[PDB]
């Protein structure tokens, strides 16, 4: 009767020292991908190397496990602006390359995504496409066009 | 009954911390898929998208 | 969370001025301690039979 | 029921009710700021506008959404009604 006794509590701590295995192994497999891709270069899957845009993560040792410190980029300050998807200059719609058309309720401008550098509505960051009259909403400015000046 | 169990209170000292581990095991788990987000979004009344 | 609205409209955007750099701590478990469990010198303390 | 015996069912920490609060919350979150509400504070967005990000993720130029919007809106009303349909049919 000892023995069985034994032998139960052995196998019933042979079977959780199994799971807690099972988990470690998962918990493993997850820090391994994540230094493989967070700390080993920039990783694009968004909200996986800490909240926000991930830079970079700097490994450190730990005991019986591994921390990261993760490298993020969050914007702090935003200002509301009136957006337009197209430009109608003279019949030709333009459509931003990388940036977003912008407006601070005189002029024009186009920017990036994560940061506010505006710049002049010119060709070099502008594309056409079409005829004018395929957008539902769309407003009317005019393109600097770097090389009309430059020919005189 | 209650006597004899006193020889296997360990064992039931291992189960009732699996099944409470268990438990608060599976309460995190819908905070770590549903609570992504501490700031409840209201939807905007116009809903011309 | 914080019970918030976000001003919706067809023809607004917000375009960020300035950012923060921030360090997000994230604790990973990878290790255990490794023990061997043997039934002679568990289950049998000196005795043959 | 299951319960006379001693095997008690803990009610779960988070209701129905709030579950879908933060369903809702998150829906209302990725139609009026996209990905920016995810990676740090809410940005307003239009969503014709966000739609041609996301064409922009996968290599289509976002000059052809415009060109089409009334369709790519009706294939997403139909896709909706759709789904809708197959899960009313286990
Ligand atoms: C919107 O942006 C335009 C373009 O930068 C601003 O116009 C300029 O404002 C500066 C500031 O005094 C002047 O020195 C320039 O002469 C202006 N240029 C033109 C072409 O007008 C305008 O002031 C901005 N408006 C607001 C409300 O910020
Ligand atoms: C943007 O520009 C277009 C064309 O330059 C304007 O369309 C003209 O509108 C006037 C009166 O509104 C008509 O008499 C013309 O026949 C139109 N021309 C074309 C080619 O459509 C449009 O009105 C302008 N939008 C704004 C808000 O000023
Ligand atoms: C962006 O945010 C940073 C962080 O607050 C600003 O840096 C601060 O600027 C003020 C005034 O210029 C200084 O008194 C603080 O000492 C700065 N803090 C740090 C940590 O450098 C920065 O000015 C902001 N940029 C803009 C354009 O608003
Ligand atoms: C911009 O203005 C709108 C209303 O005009 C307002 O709802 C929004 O909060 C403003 N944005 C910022 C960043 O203040
Ligand atoms: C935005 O929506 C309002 C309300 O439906 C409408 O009056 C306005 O014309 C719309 N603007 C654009 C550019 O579609």
């Amino acid at each position: 009767r000892l023995i069985t006794g034994r032998l139960q509590s052995l196998q019933t701590y042979v079977t959780q020292q199994l799971i807690r295995a099972a988990e470690i192994r998962a918990s493993a497999n997850l820090a391994a991908t994540k230094m493989s891709e967070c700390v080993l270069g920039q990783s694009k899957r968004v909200d996986f190397c800490g909240k926000g845009y991930h830079l970079m993560s700097f490994p450190q040792s730990a005991p019986h496990g591994v921390v990261f410190l993760h490298v993020t980029y969050v914007p702090a300050q935003e200002k509301n602006f009136t957006t337009a998807p197209a430009i109608c200059h003279d019949g030709k719609a333009h459509f931003p390359r990388e940036g977003v058309f912008v407006s601070n309720g005189t002029h024009w401008f186009v920017t990036q995504r994560n940061f506010y550098e505006p710049q002049i509505i010119t060709t070099d960051n502008t594309f056409v496409s079409g005829n004018c009259d395929v957008v539902i909403g769309i407003v009317n400015n005019t393109v600097y066009d770097p090389l009309q000046p430059e020919l005189d | 009954c209650s006597n004899l169990l006193l020889q296997y209170g360990s064992f039931c000292t291992q189960l009732n911390r699996a099944l409470t581990g268990i438990a608060v095991e599976q309460d995190k788990n819908t905070q770590e898929v549903f609570a992504q987000v501490k700031q409840i979004y209201k939807t905007p009344p116009i809903k011309d998208f | 969370g914080a019970e918030n609205s976000v001003a919706y409209s067809n023809n607004s955007i917000a375009i960020p001025t300035n950012f923060t750099i921030s360090v997000t701590t994230e604790i990973l478990p990878v290790s255990m301690t490794k023990t061997s469990v043997d039934c002679t010198m568990y289950i049998c303390g000196d005795s043959t039979e | 029921a299951q319960k006379f015996n001693g095997l008690t069912v803990l009610p779960p920490l988070l209701t129905d009710e709030m579950i879908a609060q933060y369903t809702s919350a998150l829906l209302a979150g990725t139609i009026t700021s996209g990905w920016t509400f995810g990676a740090g504070p809410a940005l307003q967005i239009p969503f014709p506008m966000q739609m041609a990000y996301r064409f922009n993720g996968i290599g289509v130029t976002q000059n052809v959404l415009y060109e089409n919007q009334k369709l790519i809106a009706n294939q997403f009303n139909s896709a909706i009604g759709k789904i809708q349909d197959s899960l009313s049919s286990a």
